[PDB]
């Protein structure tokens, strides 16, 4: 058989991402949860890249958010992407909720 | 044609992809300053660096 | 007589027809209009309409 | 009658030897996309005689 | 989750009712067609889920010849609903052709499951 | 380092990398027992194991 | 209608295929698409790596 | 062994064999299935079957004359074997039976009782021939819309509409003296045929056959006949070939070879030299496949067809196949020429040089029709004796690398994947 | 992965050569009562290791009185290994039983699959 389906690893792929039968009438709806999964990454890197500047403590805590907004380079990206992404997260979510919740999909049986 | 020399190995598709994005990284990053730079004429800071001339 | 399996659906087969069978079913018809009428059965009546006052070649509109 | 091998054949190595060196272009290429702006880099990029 | 028995015990008390079939069936009218199932080219009982084991059962004492028009219509509107459109004012489904085709098959599979749990409760009086 | 010498920099940066890596090794070991399950642990005799197996 | 006349495609065909032309075609959108997706991933993985170098107040007080 | 040719008006066709004890004797035209609409569809095969009634052949019997006949795409065929002391009797039996007189085999009984012969035999084709169902409906969808797309049987829906002057209508149209081949193989000389037809006369028709108006273009499609209540899958996949009197003939004929054909349940089709074997036998991904190589007159066919009991691993049979069509364009060693080789040079011998002579007047009359001289078994060894590796690898990416494919399916053919993640697998992201 | 082949190759000219058979067959078995898989009743061929196909193939092959055999000496030492004991004395395979059975199982499937790719990889001369 094909390597993607001999693989222990690469089965995991293959029966989630590559070989999985969707049904083939869903629309647009049907990539928030695919948006849900991007915008996790996107909260997720750029949590790991701005706490590497951020001291928790709460006199270093407003004072080393403004540190990495003027003096780490693309500082802004990070900060900016950061908490409006995670405003875009509900977002998406809500319209994820939203969507299973129209279309029938907390039914029996999932 | 055009298909057997470009198109048709993979090997020289994903190159001249490369160095296309290669030309158009350089090419796209100027042409947007020297475009940012000319609609903000008199604002910027080496249009007042010249408009101090004393 | 004509047969059924040579008028049968003269819309979409007048063109791609081969020219020396497109002149051989006129060359039939033409026989079977030298009867009294409404004796031609509907698929040969509606099928000398098309011929000569369909769309094909003349009386086709000048844009697609 | 014998081919060198090794479950790799020597008459199936000289087959993809173009194709091996059109794949090591390809990544050099890919390596002065991503590795631009790199200052140190830059020795041996702005040589170029546009940009 | 509303076990068809239920639903015809209420339905057929409106139909019978004189009074109450002169006032909501004609509302039962209207709403069938803004739904719209007809414009997609199907009948009612494409529509019902197919998960509990109450309609698997339905779905196997059906015909062969009924069981394959009712796998097509389904695949029909995959694809009709996958262009974004609706089927030719020809194709739809109409008001006859829209009939309960698995409706006894159903009411035979829930009054059988019905009796199973009517007689594993059961307390003899000695 | 971040800059030029073990700074600031460094040691905000080494606490940040070192709070996450356990959350590597935590989904390596996933993919740790994934690649056990599938031909089962071996057993000091070297021998096949199939014959006699215990829960 | 038997299984051998298949349906009318004839508005969604093309008028002319020239097999080598409708497919330096399709590889060239395509191919744009992964042009633009890696000046815009250079420029994602420069943001993040360049942002783990020296800060502005760190190169300051060389 | 030689062949040659004339003309007087019909060109005359002779393989003279001195060895064998048959004298087959026939007219070969050239109008099939690719000269006639979608609405007289089976008129070819409604003409053999009154050929070989039950009326025609006892007449035929009486002389010791056997009746054979052959409705294909480009070439229809009429042959009329006998012993080789009467090279005379059945030029007689096919001037009476066949171009002179038709009123007594298209009479009102014979034509009803061979209508309902036929209309038998396409059911029974439709719903009981699976392997070759497919390969109908793979030139029905590989050139739709076209002359190449018509079934050689004819469709059940128009084969109920024909009455006998359809079938006169093709008759004044193509059994012409313009259009025939009178062929004769077996065991008659040249010079003793040639002057049966002159010492008889046997005219047809005057000419000019009706000319088409649509080439055969091959269009990249698909078909999916699917029918959970068959025990198998039969696929057959194709692409664009190369028609006959192409340079590239025996290239496409060489390249087929390579892949050969596969038995799964012989223990000696096992352990051929193909190197797809390797991966189709670890969990018997099919049953049986056969690479074909068709050659029509304007256009022609390449792929494979196939039948698997395995309907859950398809999608592993479809692309370790089309994984190792890729090999032709990249590489393919020698050995897996120098192999080809060997067995074309026996597949085409054992093709033209059977023993049976009313084989061998089929494939005189559809190669001289359209070449103008059929091409000698000796010289078209050395047109396979000099394919080169490169000769291959300019002709697969060619024709099918990255090329767009013609997919014909029917039984169990859930697990057969759509078409653009097997369009895809025709180019391998590697290379 | 050294392959049978192999060492019925250096170890057929160790026993041919007279020198060298003086020399390091008495070393040989002196190896063996040391490795001590006898003291826990099996012959050699329970532990060459069954998971590679050249060696699964002469696992087929081999008589069904020898593979129950086999598949007894497996099960007797699992469980002596678990007790953490050994076999007692009247139970040890002796010299003499140790015999390679599985031996010519072997070789003439490792033989029959060099010789596939002999034949995988021929250059045949015009
Ligand atoms: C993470 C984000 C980083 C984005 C990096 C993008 C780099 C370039 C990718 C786009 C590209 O060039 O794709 C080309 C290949 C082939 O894609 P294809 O559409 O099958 O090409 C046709 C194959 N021929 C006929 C040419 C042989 O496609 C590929 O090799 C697929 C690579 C996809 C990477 C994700
Ligand atoms: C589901 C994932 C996450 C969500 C919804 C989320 C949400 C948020 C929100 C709403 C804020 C406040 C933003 C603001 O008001 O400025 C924030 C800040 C922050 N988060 Fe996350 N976060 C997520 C993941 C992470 C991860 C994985 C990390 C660290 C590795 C992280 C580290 C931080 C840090 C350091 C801040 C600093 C304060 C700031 O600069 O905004 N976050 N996050
Ligand atoms: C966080 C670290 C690790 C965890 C949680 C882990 C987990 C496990 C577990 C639960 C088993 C099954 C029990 C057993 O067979 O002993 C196992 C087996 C094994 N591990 Fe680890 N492991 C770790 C690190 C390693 C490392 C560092 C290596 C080698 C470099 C390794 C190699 C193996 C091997 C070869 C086996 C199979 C042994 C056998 O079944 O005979 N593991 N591991
Ligand atoms: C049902 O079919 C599917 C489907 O199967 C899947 C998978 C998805 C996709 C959904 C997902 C992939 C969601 C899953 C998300 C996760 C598992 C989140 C994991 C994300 C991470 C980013 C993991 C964390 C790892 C890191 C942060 C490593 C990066 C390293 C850093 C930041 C340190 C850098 C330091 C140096 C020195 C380089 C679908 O959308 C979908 O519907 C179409
Ligand atoms: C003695 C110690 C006691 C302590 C107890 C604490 C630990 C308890 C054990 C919890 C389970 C540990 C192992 C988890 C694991 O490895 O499974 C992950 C999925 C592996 O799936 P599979 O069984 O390999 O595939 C077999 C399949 O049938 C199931 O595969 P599927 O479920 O689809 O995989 C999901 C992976 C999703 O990945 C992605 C990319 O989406
Ligand atoms: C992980 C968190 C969820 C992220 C959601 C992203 C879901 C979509 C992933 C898209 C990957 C596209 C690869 C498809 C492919 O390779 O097909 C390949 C070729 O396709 C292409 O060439 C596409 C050009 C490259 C597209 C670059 C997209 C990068 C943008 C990244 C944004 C998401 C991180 C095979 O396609 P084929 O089988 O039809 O031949
Ligand atoms: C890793 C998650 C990142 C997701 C970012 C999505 C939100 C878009 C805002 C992007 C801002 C950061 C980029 C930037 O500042 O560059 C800016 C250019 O804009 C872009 O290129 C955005 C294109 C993003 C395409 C993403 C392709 C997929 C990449 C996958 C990761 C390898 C500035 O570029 P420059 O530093 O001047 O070279």
């Amino acid at each position: 058989m094909a390597f993607r389906k001999s693989n222990v690893y690469l089965s995991l792929v293959n029966s989630y991402i590559i070989d999985s039968p969707q049904p083939s009438s869903i629309n647009y709806w049907w990539n928030m949860g695919s948006l849900l999964g991007l915008c996790l990454v996107i909260q997720i890197v750029t949590g790991i890249f701005m706490a590497m500047h951020y001291s928790s403590n709460i006199e270093l805590a407003f004072s080393s958010v403004e540190h990495i907004m003027r003096d780490v380079h693309n500082g802004y990206i990070l900060r900016y992407l950061h908490a409006n992404g995670a405003s875009f997260f509900f977002m998406v979510m809500f319209m994820h909720m939203a969507k299973g919740l129209y279309y029938g999909s907390y039914r029996s049986p999932r | 044609s055009l298909y057997k020399t470009f198109f048709k190995r993979n090997a020289v598709f994903v190159g001249t992809i490369f160095a296309g994005a290669f030309v158009f990284q350089t090419v796209f990053d100027t042409a947007i300053t020297s475009w940012y730079e000319n609609h903000n004429k008199g604002k910027l800071w080496k249009d007042v660096k010249a408009r101090i001339a004393a | 007589a004509l047969s059924n399996a040579a008028v049968m659906d003269l819309q979409s087969r007048w063109e791609n027809m081969p020219s020396t069978e497109q002149q051989d079913i006129v060359s039939k018809l033409s026989e079977r209009q030298k009867l009294p009428w409404a004796q031609l059965t509907e698929p040969e009546k509606q099928a000398v309409w098309y011929i000569s006052y369909g769309e094909w070649g003349p009386r086709r509109p000048v844009l697609n | 009658t014998g081919l060198h091998f090794g479950r790799l054949s020597l008459r199936s190595l000289t087959a993809y030897a173009p194709n091996l060196m059109l794949w090591g272009g390809a990544s050099m290429l890919g390596l002065f996309v991503f590795t631009e702006g790199w200052p140190k880099f830059q020795d041996t990029l702005y040589k170029k005689i546009p940009l | 989750p509303q076990s068809f028995t239920s639903i015809a015990r209420i339905g057929d008390y409106i139909l019978k009712s004189p009074v109450l079939s002169k006032l909501c069936v004609p509302v039962a009218n209207q709403f069938i067609n803004l739904a719209g199932y007809k414009k997609l080219g199907l009948k009612f009982d494409d529509l019902i889920a197919e998960e509990n084991p109450i309609m698997q059962t339905a779905l196997r004492r059906l015909p062969e010849d009924e069981s394959y028009a009712r796998a097509y219509r389904i695949i029909r509107a995959h694809q009709t609903e996958l262009t974004h459109h609706l089927l030719p004012r020809n194709e739809w489904i109409k008001a006859q052709e829209d009939v309960p085709y698995l409706l006894p098959y159903i009411l035979e599979a829930e009054a059988a499951a019905k009796e199973k749990d009517e007689l594993d409760n059961i307390e003899v009086s000695k | 380092w971040g800059g030029f010498s073990v700074s600031n920099p460094t040691i905000q940066r080494f606490f940040a990398l070192h709070y996450l890596v356990p959350f590597i090794i935590a989904a390596m070991v996933i993919m740790h027992l994934m690649a056990l399950h599938i031909h089962g642990s071996s057993n000091p005799l070297g021998i096949t194991g199939n014959l006699d197996r215990i829960p | 209608k038997s299984t051998y006349r298949t349906p009318n495609f004839d508005d969604v065909l093309k008028e002319n295929n020239d097999a080598d032309k409708g497919r330096s075609y399709a590889y060239f959108m395509v191919g744009a698409m992964g042009l633009l997706s890696s000046a815009g991933a250079k420029s994602t993985v420069e943001t993040f790596i360049s942002s783990m170098t020296a800060t502005a107040d760190v190169l300051a007080m060389a | 062994a030689e062949v040659t040719q004339l003309s007087n008006g019909i060109v005359v066709a002779t393989e003279h064999n001195p060895s064998a004890h048959t004298a087959s004797v026939g007219v070969v035209f050239g109008s099939g299935a690719a000269n006639e609409n979608p609405y007289n569809n089976g008129v070819s095969n409604l003409w053999k079957n009154i050929f070989l009634s039950k009326e025609n052949s006892a007449v035929a019997a009486k002389e010791g004359l056997a009746l054979s006949s052959n409705i294909s795409r480009d070439f229809q065929s009429y042959i009329v074997s006998s012993l080789p002391g009467s090279t005379d009797k059945s030029l007689d039996f096919l001037n009476q039976s066949f171009i002179q007189q038709k009123a007594n085999l298209l009479s009102s009984s014979n034509f009803e009782a061979t209508k309902k012969s036929v209309l038998k035999q396409v059911q029974d084709f439709e719903e009981n021939d699976h392997p070759n169902r497919v390969l109908e409906h793979l030139h029905s969808t590989a050139f739709q819309n076209t002359p190449l797309s018509l079934p050689t049987r004819g469709t059940l829906e128009s084969l109920e509409n024909l009455v006998v002057a359809d079938l006169e209508s093709f008759a004044n149209n193509h059994f012409l003296n313009s259009n025939a081949v009178v062929v004769g193989t077996g065991n008659i000389k040249h010079e003793d045929l040639v002057n049966s037809i002159e010492s008889k006369n046997l005219s047809l028709q005057t000419g000019t056959k009706p000319v088409l108006k649509k080439k055969a273009a091959f269009l990249g499609s698909e078909v999916r006949l699917r029918d959970d209540t068959l025990p198998k899958a039969w696929i057959s996949l194709a692409v664009e070939g190369e028609p006959v009197n192409s340079p590239n003939y025996f290239v496409a004929k060489l390249a087929a070879q390579i892949f050969g054909s596969y038995n799964a349940f012989e223990p000696a089709s096992r352990l051929q030299g193909i190197k797809l074997l390797d991966n189709i036998q670890e969990y018997q991904l099919c049953d049986n496949f056969n690479h074909f190589s068709l050659s029509y007159k304007d256009s022609g066919l390449w792929g494979f067809s196939t039948a698997t009991r395995n309907v859950t691993m398809i999608d592993d049979l479809i692309h370790f196949t089309l994984k190792q069509w890729n090999r032709l364009t990249i590489s393919v060693t020698d050995t897996e020429v120098e192999r080809a080789k060997s067995l074309l040079k026996l597949q085409l011998g054992q093709l033209y040089e059977s023993g049976n002579p009313v084989n061998d007047a089929n494939l005189l009359g559809a190669e001289v029709l359209i070449k103008g001289s059929k091409l000698s078994l000796g010289e078209a060894f050395k047109k396979i004796d000099a394919i080169t590796v490169k000769d291959v690898k300019a002709w697969a990416g060619k024709r099918l690398w990255d090329q767009d494919i013609a997919i014909a399916g029917t039984g169990q053919i859930e697990g057969l994947l759509d078409y653009m993640r097997i369009r895809s697998d025709m180019s391998m992201m590697r290379w």
